[PDB]
């Protein structure tokens, strides 16, 4: 019973310390998907 | 691409002011001339009205 209690605190902690980097790495993703969206902009201009 | 456009827009636009003075001058001269014979041949006119 006290191994279930544990279980549960604990393994939010891990999560909360782990939170930052995956948002880091989802937005690293998405100016890749810009920059076609810019040369489409350009060549429009053009 | 966009930057070759850009330098072909200026291309195109230093020939539209090249063609302008060209149509511009041509005009002016060419009315200028005729003023000029325009008088010249009254001046005849004036002339023989004169002698008759």
């Amino acid at each position: 019973l006290i191994g279930q209690a544990i279980a549960f605190a604990f393994f939010v902690a891990f999560c909360m310390k782990f939170v930052w980097p995956p948002l880091i790495n989802a937005i690293s993703e998405r100016q890749r998907k810009i920059a076609d969206g810019l040369n489409a902009a350009e060549k429009a201009k053009a | 691409d966009l930057a070759d456009a850009q330098a072909q827009v200026k291309q195109e636009l230093d020939a539209a002011k090249a063609q302008a003075a060209q149509l511009i001058e041509q005009a002016n001269r060419r009315a200028a001339q005729l003023i000029e014979e325009a008088r010249t041949q009254a001046a005849a006119e004036g002339e023989r009205i004169r002698q008759q």
